[PDB]
């Protein structure tokens, strides 16, 4: 009874199927749910969390906790260049095992917003000025201080501010064609009698919320 | 949205293939059988060890093919082959040879299925007396490190459906396995090193990341 | 909810496994006969005597596989092959060739089949002219102790269905069975003796447990 | 007419699937049911019966009544042991084939609270003191009479009360980890003259209305 | 179109199966019924009725 007709496609396995099944155990129910604090709907909610840069990736050290240390060295340099990278998260070696840059490899399209924070750790007695500077994608990096001045930039005195931020909003990915950040000495750093000479600087990553992706593949790691 | 938990996890995947006689002079090549557990496939394994606790149904598909051995006889006209796939819950009788009284047991689940019809499927609860699985367990088994009993999911075992003295046959299985309902608990950080065996952590120690030319390099820009 | 006894009892079972031949020598190699009863599979028979009166419908599949006989005769070209599956109530007739009259009863349903479609099925009611089966019966015939005659639930023969002087095939049946619409009377203790033949309770006198080394030892706990 | 398309799973055969199937004997109106007395719905109805323990199971009487009966002995004893058991049912040799120990060997995990009766077996002319201790799982059996006074126990006096009853709470499955019981000599026992000397105590167990099971599986002892 | 799922026991011919089947001859109006006296619905109209036994059978 019913007269019924079979299309193609019937009996095939897909592997991406959605099809409800027969269950081997239909007289056993479950264990309730318990409320376990820190539950995860999407992995997003990883992203948005900071994470240590390692900005100082160069030969002999990749394995040390000196790999996370930018430098600030003592007397008077200033106007040299402190540090500069493109910013190309997923792609680029010193964004690419963060927490940002570990999920965007299991995606081959995103993009969104980025932040990006530095801290100064030096001691309570140290005053100067630092130049931080913001080239977009298509522009070369600046070569000296003064055309660093004559772009986007912020002056930092880390007399008054401990830390500064940063929000990057055009980010996508694929002789970058991507933009970059670069920091100068503006004056140079001054301290009395009694502390120490050098310093360190330290770079958290992070995404803003609006931050998207798509065509989950498989990732290039293990 | 392709970034929720359901459509990163729920995927299916092959994660046993196995081959079995319905004739030999070794007993233990007659049936194929595993323990159902995430550690040995390692592209599974990474994906769910972004989480601390886990709750998920199983569902497994069966892709099966069989041949006549080459050893020496032809002109055969055989009938379609007949296969019996069981699971055992935890807690329950294990078979030790083809024969065995447990391979009728009332109380584990059984499929019977002959060649030429659509591939075979068992659809499994959340099989556990706590309330989550845990990916990680900082403890004792009771002793192992490492090692909690609620982790236990069942076994797996295939066989053929003969009479006595049957005809020489070669089969080989292959199992898909995809969670479903998924529920996730307390974020990790990404494994940055390569796994060693399947029950630990170990590890070698590893580079933070690549190394680049010094810490201002920039490439030229296109 | 697992303990209810739809659940505890509502479970398929291979219960008769045989052979049978196109061509023979010998006649009752042409088909094969089973009598339905629930006493020679051990776990179920266990499962079932629980209980002094039980009430089912029953469910049997089919699971058929054929084979040319390695007798010499090759490069055969042969559709495929035709069974018939004959079930006998109580009070039929019962064949003893496969050319006999009875494999053409009206009363006797039968089932025809072709190889390479979907395993055949069919459903039994309850069939007694007393209100309930017996597992116990502490009787007479009218002279065997132990043996009701309402506890009569039919045969099932199977054979092939070809022509005259048809080629030598060798074919191999599975019966799957299963109880329906379970009702259970008046509870029992469960048997602790190993059972020595299919109609008689008959054992061999048993322990009534295992021993420990005094009245007093409890293991030492971890 | 009617366009259909045919999914993967067509035409297999799934040992617990649940579909409608076509009767053999459509033209046959079965017996109507009889209200018998000692109809069952559950077996948890079954394990709720109390039965008598094995507690005597040394060797020499592994196949007599006496495994049942704990001996009390005549004198002045005033601080001994008379017996000690860990709880485990299920697993343990003296609880493993009563009613309750039987049910719970079908199934894979277990949990619920468990009832303990005592009887005394002597003339209307004895009295005396038993110390009943109850220690929890993960602690240690007691070794003297004063540190068993020390924990949870009862002083039972047979001159009053024929029977004590405790109820034990935390119990489930898996050097056992197992909450234990104890029993000791408070007095001695006291008779005029003319009676008996020694006698004997009774245990039965029985499990409370919240126990729960799960996983039915094949039972270790047929 | 329709995403549908075979169940076991598809393809096979059971001989006590009750289906709809197509017809051969679609375009053919069929003789009406005639009334004729003594229709039967039922085997036990048959068994109601008295019949001679063969007491004597030596």
């Amino acid at each position: 009874g019913l007269p019924v007709m079979n299309t193609p496609g019937s009996n095939q396995f897909l592997t991406s199927d959605d099809f409800q099944s027969p269950s081997a155990m239909p007289q056993f129910d479950v264990t309730p749910e318990l409320n376990i604090p820190g539950e995860v709907q999407n992995l997003m909610e990883i992203a948005e969390v900071d994470s240590v840069v390692p900005v100082n990736n160069v030969e002999g050290k990749l394995d040390t906790m000196e790999i996370y240390r930018i430098p600030v060295q003592s007397g008077n340099h200033q106007s040299s260049q402190v540090f500069g990278f493109q910013v190309q998260p997923g792609l680029d070696n010193v964004f690419k095992h963060t927490l940002l840059g570990e999920i965007l490899n299991y995606y081959a399209h995103w993009s969104g917003s980025i932040k990006l924070t530095f801290v100064f750790c030096g001691s309570a007695m140290a005053t100067g000025k630092f130049l931080l500077a913001y080239a977009p994608p298509g522009a070369n990096a600046p070569k000296s201080r003064k055309d660093a001045m004559l772009g986007t930039h912020i002056i930092w005195d880390v007399g008054l501010q401990s830390s500064c931020v940063l929000c990057i909003p055009w980010i996508s990915q694929t002789y970058t064609s991507a933009g970059n950040v670069t920091c100068w000495y503006q004056t140079g750093i001054v301290v009395p009698a009694g502390t120490p000479t050098s310093c360190s600087i330290m770079c958290f990553v992070s995404a803003c919320n609006d931050f998207s992706v798509r065509l989950l593949k498989d990732t290039p790691f293990i | 949205s392709e970034s929720s938990i359901e459509n990163f996890l729920c995927r299916s995947a092959c994660v046993y293939m196995g081959e079995y006689h319905t004739t030999n002079t070794d007993t233990s090549k007659l049936f194929a059988s595993w323990t159902i557990n995430a550690r040995r496939m390692v592209q599974m394994r990474r994906k769910l060890e972004l989480f601390t606790y886990v709750r998920f149904d199983m569902e497994v598909t069966f892709v099966i093919t069989s041949k006549q051995d080459q050893g020496t006889q032809l002109g055969q006209d055989m009938p379609p082959l007949t296969h019996q796939i069981m699971y055992i819950p935890p807690g329950g009788p294990i078979p030790k040879s083809v024969t065995d009284y447990t391979w009728q047991t009332s109380t584990n689940p059984s499929i019977f299925w002959t060649e030429g019809n659509a591939p075979p499927r068992m659809s499994i609860p959340f099989i556990s007396i706590g309330n989550a699985y845990s990916n990680f367990y900082d403890g004792w088994s009771h002793g192992v490190y490492g090692y909690n009993t609620l982790n236990h999911m069942g076994q797996i075992y295939v066989r053929h459906v003969n009479g006595s003295s049957p005809l020489p046959m070669t089969s080989t299985v292959r199992m898909y396995f995809k969670p479903k309902h998924v529920k996730v608990w307390v974020p990790r950080p990404p494994r940055l090193c390569q796994y060693k065996n399947a029950s630990t952590v170990n590890f070698t120690p590893t580079n933070i990341t690549e190394k680049r030319q010094s810490i201002n390099y920039i490439p030229e820009t296109v």
